């Protein structure tokens, strides 16, 4: 695991927020990813 | 009554009422007919059980049609309106006709005609709510203006002081059954006073009046048997014909016709009558046609909510078609258009029903019977 | 098998997650809310619907059904039969009355009877009456 | 009868 | 016409002073007809100077949760340099609404952002710990200034990793240190602002931060 | 398009083949068919010749009715083009070859 | 600060309502039909078991309510509070 | 109408005492702590035990008569930590929706003018 040590944009009411509602980023480079597969392909 | 009488045995748990021992007994037909009329008014279910409205209106001591009028009538402070006209209906009738004061003196029937109109204003289409008009106007006549308000209106100042008491132990009735303070109830003149209605609580006594007398409306005949009576714009309103829901279906259908009396607001409209009647009772009197004592119109929806308690309601299959697709729920629970026939089944040619105006309505699925909750 | 493919201000939150860990350890510890969204979605379907079209009480299907038992000869009743689409077939029969005395039910048998004997369309008749029972 | 500016800043708010 | 041509409304409404007497029913009881069918409560809170500033800019964002969530009624006297908030007895409904509005400006007095102070009002399970560097340890001169700045950090990264890392917020107010969070969050948050101050390097407690950062997101 | 009747409702995209025949009564299909993007690199007849089996460069295996000429099912397990299909003499199983390197 | 009635013949709860301040004093009449409140608040309260509803309402008293005593017999109308 | 109470909080880092008495504060109306409420030792200073000991000395108040109180919060001080605890202030919370008027709210801490030595060491404490 990494730490950010930078501050963080969210307001800490955000972070409760976030939580109350693996990873969509890592599937959207999936998507990505099988995009360029195929233009390459 | 021959209905109270059925009313309080069913209470009493006794469902043999036909072959009944009476010591005196009642005729065997008036027995039927009143049982056929608890099941219109909800008192009776299908199989001839009281209900839970029918163990209400056995408590009441006046008769099952205007006991049921008042049970229904506590909703949106209607009920000092439905005291008044059903203390009026009892008591009988306290307008004067032309007929009767024998002007059917040139100004003296202009004068009755103010007067008529004076009262008029509740409603075009509606005689009772004309007999709700006089007795609410009683109640701020101060005590030294009353002979001159029957003077002048053309009123019987007797009837009315009876109408007046009437609706004092009236209104105990009802809020003793009604309340959970059942005895403690006191009524007072307060009351009993109460100012115009609005055009939605009209509407809603309309309902209520048909809930009292479901089996007393009347439909006119160009809408049910287009061309067999001959109607035009020429044709005066006293000479429309209507035919009540439970008439026998005579050989010829002219029989069956009932027409306007002529003292009612009707008779003044000059546009054509409400297609849909709600009449107190029939005369013969008139040798020309029998009379329909008219209290008020009621439109199609209206009816068929408040048949709809009564087993004078029957209901059609799922309505399909364009934009007509019946929502289902559940196995036992769906919501669909129906199109609602009151009166006689199409299967029963003896008795004369109709086809109402098609309505949304939810369905719920009991004995293998999609009996109907509440309309959409 | 075609059917189509488908914060508050105050947030209520409490436990381990905001670090109140005490009230988990002392034992302190929305379905009927879709069930009444779906409600609302059923009622709103119907808003969306307002058809006035005056319809007759009773469909052809029926109406034939009736005439059939009453002059027993249900061939009029059979050759619309053989004419309705299948989903027109599937529900006229799914809504066939289902209360005493059972006249309807009674009344489609003796008309698919009727067509058995006829020795014609033999297929269809059999499904009609596979989906009676069904 | 019938029948017949910062809100709030030194004021409150 | 076009020169392009050949050649009942059914109705909505649908049916769906006590009296001085008494009434004996026939057991013989009485029976009596029906009897006819949040306080006013203030906080203050005082300003320092330092604030006034930065609570005049962000009012426009103050008052309105404070006074369309909470039901308040909110004033700050300028004569006095303080805020006052006011339960309205019509209006306001929860009886707790006053204490948290309080709470929420309070932790803006201190010097938290707004944003992270309207987690107070939005949430019931934040609170404030507050301790001074002299309660740790004894430090003078050059070496409390140095544990101040070991605290912030370089660019106050490590004032950022602990608050990443415990899910709090820290204000470093010279030798006075205030956290916001969660009760388990701030006492994790203190350990390691106090490991600092008693002269851990920066490095070993960020190496603690990602330990417990890592357990955190698992539970 | 749309019917005489005005029953039902005909769609047509170009770029997939698709052809929809769509019943706005009773929210039926009474056609559903999609076309191979790719050429039809082989066939196979069922035993009996009630079904034809059609393979694309796609890797996308259809099931064909003679009779209707409807497609009955549609296979897109294989990843590359499928080179070759075949039937077993009894007629139930069906076999595929593909580029992908499977059977 | 919930009164409720409970019927011991039925053994169920046949009303629950919602009284204004807590109450330490309960009084119920001879007769078996009345019931007093008597609140922190020095308000005063008085329902009908058997109907469930509040009869009297009485808010005189400044101090906390610490005694209740009914007076009244059977077929009278001199029913008292004291 | 209106009776006040002193509600006496204090707020140390192992516990919290919710401690009601008269103006003077000679008589003791109700005196409840954290460590009544819990189980276990390690969250007697939770702010979870704080409530329960506030609610239960709020419902005792009521019964005696005191309907108001003024609030007199405090830490250990002397030489420790000088402001109130979470603790501490979640018990002012729950006083407050209690529903006991909340009179005057004043911090009391033992704050020496100056004071013996700690007991940590040069070293420091607080691990
Ligand atoms: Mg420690």
């Amino acid at each position: 695991f990494e730490l950010s040590d930078v501050k963080s944009s969210k307001s800490l009411a955000e972070i409760y927020e976030d939580d109350y509602t693996l990873s969509e980023e890592l599937q959207k480079a999936h998507s990505e990813i099988s995009e360029l597969y195929a233009n390459l392909v | 009554p021959v209905e109270s009488i059925v009313l309080q045995m069913k209470s009493m748990a006794i469902h043999n009422i036909i072959n009944f021992p009476f010591p005196t007994p009642p005729d065997r037909v008036a027995l039927s007919k009143a049982i056929q009329l608890l099941q219109y008014l909800g008192a009776l279910d299908n199989k001839e059980m009281i209900t839970e409205d029918g163990k209400k209106m056995s408590l009441f001591p006046l008769s099952p049609r205007f006991s049921k009028m008042l049970l229904v009538s506590d909703e949106k402070a209607c009920l000092p309106y439905i005291v008044a006209i059903v203390s009026a209906l009892s008591v009988g009738d306290p307008f004067i006709n032309e007929f009767e004061l024998g002007i059917n003196k040139k100004e003296l029937r202009s004068k009755f005609y103010k007067s008529r109109s004076q009262f008029s204003k509740l409603d075009k289409f509606s005689d009772v709510f004309r007999l709700l008009s006089v007795v609410s106007a009683m109640d701020y006549v101060p005590k030294e203006q009353k002979e001159i308000f029957m003077k002048k209106n053309f009123l019987r100042g007797k009837l009315m002081e009876e109408i007046v008491k009437l609706r004092k132990q009236l209104m105990y009735i009802i809020k003793s059954n009604t309340s959970k303070e059942n005895i403690a109830v006191v009524i007072r003149n307060e009351d009993l006073k109460s100012d115009i209605p609005s055009v939605i609580q009209i509407k809603l006594l309309k309902q209520m009046i048909c809930a009292g007398f479901v089996d007393h409306v009347a439909v006119r005949a160009d809408v049910l048997f287009p061309d067999d009576a001959k109607i035009t714009n020429r044709t005066s309103i006293i000479n429309i014909p209507y035919i009540p829901v439970l008439a026998t279906r005579t050989p010829n259908i002219e029989d069956c016709f009932v027409y306007i009396h002529p003292t009612s607001i009707l008779n003044n409209l000059g546009e054509m009558p409400p297609k849909y009647m709600l009449y107190y009772s029939l005369h013969l009197g008139g040798n020309n046609k029998t009379r329909m004592n008219t209290l008020c119109d009621i439109a199609s929806t209206p009816l068929a909510n408040i048949a709809r308690k009564g087993l004078l309601l029957t209901y059609s299959k799922p309505l399909t078609g364009q934009g007509l697709k019946t929502v289902n729920l559940s196995p036992t629970e769906r919501y669909c258009y129906v199109v609602p026939r009151f009166g006689s089944t199409v299967d029963n040619d003896l008795k004369i029903g109709w086809d109402l105006n098609p309505i949304a309505v939810h369905q719920k699925k009991q004995k293998g019977q999609w009996t109907v909750i509440k309309f959409i | 098998r075609s059917k189509p493919k488908e914060l508050p201000f105050f947030l209520q939150l409490s436990g381990e997650k905001v670090g109140d860990e005490a009230s988990v350890r002392e034992g302190i510890a929305h379905r009927r809310d879709q069930e009444a969204q779906k409600k609302l979605d059923a009622e709103e379907q119907m808003n969306k619907f307002k058809v006035t079209g005056r319809l007759g009480f009773e469909s052809h299907f029926t109406k034939q059904l009736r005439e059939g038992s009453q002059s027993k000869d249900y061939s009029s009743l059979l050759a619309t039969l053989i004419n309705f689409s299948p989903a027109a077939v599937d529900l006229e029969i799914r809504s066939l009355n289902s209360f005493e005395p059972f006249d309807e039910i009674v009344w489609f048998i003796d008309a698919l009877t009727q067509g058995l004997k006829s020795n014609k369309n033999f297929e269809l008749y059999e499904t009609f009456m596979s989906l009676l029972f069904k | 009868n019938p029948w017949l500016t910062l809100p709030g800043w030194g004021e409150w708010a | 016409v076009a020169p392009t041509a050949l050649k009942d409304d059914d109705d909505d409404v649908l049916l769906d002073h006590e009296s001085k007497t008494v009434v004996v029913d026939d057991q013989g009881k009485p029976r009596f007809t029906s009897a006819s069918k949040i306080k006013f409560e203030s906080r203050k809170i005082m300003v320092p100077p330092h604030r006034m500033t930065p609570l005049r800019n962000s009012w426009t964002k103050i008052y309105p949760p404070l006074v369309e969530h909470l039901k308040l009624q909110v004033r700050m006297n300028l004569k006095t340099k303080s805020v006052e908030l006011r339960t309205n007895p019509k209006f306001t409904t929860d009886p707790g609404a006053l204490q948290k509005g309080a709470d929420f400006i309070k932790a803006f007095t201190l010097g938290f952002d707004l944003d992270d102070s309207i987690a107070l009002l939005r949430l019931d399970d934040l609170y404030i710990e507050t301790f001074e560097v002299k309660d740790v340890k004894t430090l003078t001169g050059d070496h409390l200034s140095r544990a101040i700045g070991r605290i912030a950090g370089k660019d106050g990264k490590t004032k950022f990793a602990i608050e990443n890392a415990t899910r709090t917020r820290i204000v470093l107010a010279d030798s006075k240190i205030h956290i916001l969070g969660g009760f388990t969050h701030i006492r994790m948050a203190r350990e390691s602002v106090v490991s600092l101050i008693l002269g851990s390097p920066p490095g070993k407690v960020y190496g603690n931060l990602r330990t417990v950062a890592s357990r955190l997101k698992e539970r | 398009s749309v019917n005489q009747t005005g029953e039902w409702l005909a769609f047509g995209s170009s770029k997939l083949g698709q052809l929809l025949v769509y019943e706005w009564q009773s929210e039926s299909y009474i056609l559903k068919q999609q076309g191979h993007f790719d050429s039809t690199n082989s066939l196979a007849y069922s035993p009996d010749g009630s079904r034809v089996v059609t393979a694309s460069e796609d890797g996308k295996i259809k099931v064909w009715d003679i009779t209707s000429g409807f497609c009955l099912a549609t296979f897109e397990e294989h990843t590359s083009s499928v080179t070759a299909v075949q039937f077993a003499k009894r007629g139930q199983v069906m076999f595929s070859s593909s580029l992908d390197g499977t059977v | 600060q919930l009164l409720k009635i409970f019927h011991l013949k039925t053994g169920k709860v046949v009303r629950s309502m919602k009284i204004s301040s807590p109450s330490y004093i309960l009084d119920a009449d001879s007769t078996s039909t009345l019931l007093a409140v008597g609140g922190t608040d020095g308000s005063i309260i008085v329902v009908d078991i058997e109907n469930g509803y509040i009869t009297h309402s009485f808010k005189g008293h400044g101090g906390t309510i610490s005694s209740l005593k009914f007076y009244g017999q059977l077929n009278s109308k001199i029913w008292l509070l004291a | 109408s209106q009776v006040f109470g002193v509600a006496r909080i204090y707020a140390s880092f192992n516990d919290t005492f919710v401690h009601v008495t008269d103006l003077s504060g000679k008589e003791t109306i109700a005196r409840v702590t954290g460590g009544m409420k819990v189980k276990a030792d390690r969250d007697e200073s939770s702010p979870y035990a704080a409530m329960l000991a506030a609610q239960d000395v709020a419902a005792k108040c009521k019964e005696v008569g005191i309907t108001a109180v003024h609030v007199k919060i405090r830490a250990t001080g002397g030489t420790r930590t000088k402001t109130p605890g979470p603790g501490g202030q979640a018990a002012l919370r729950a006083l407050a929706r209690s529903g006991l008027r909340i009179g005057r709210i004043e911090d009391v801490t033992p704050v020496p003018s100056d004071s013996t030595r700690k007991k940590g060491g040069r070293r420091g404490r607080r691990l």
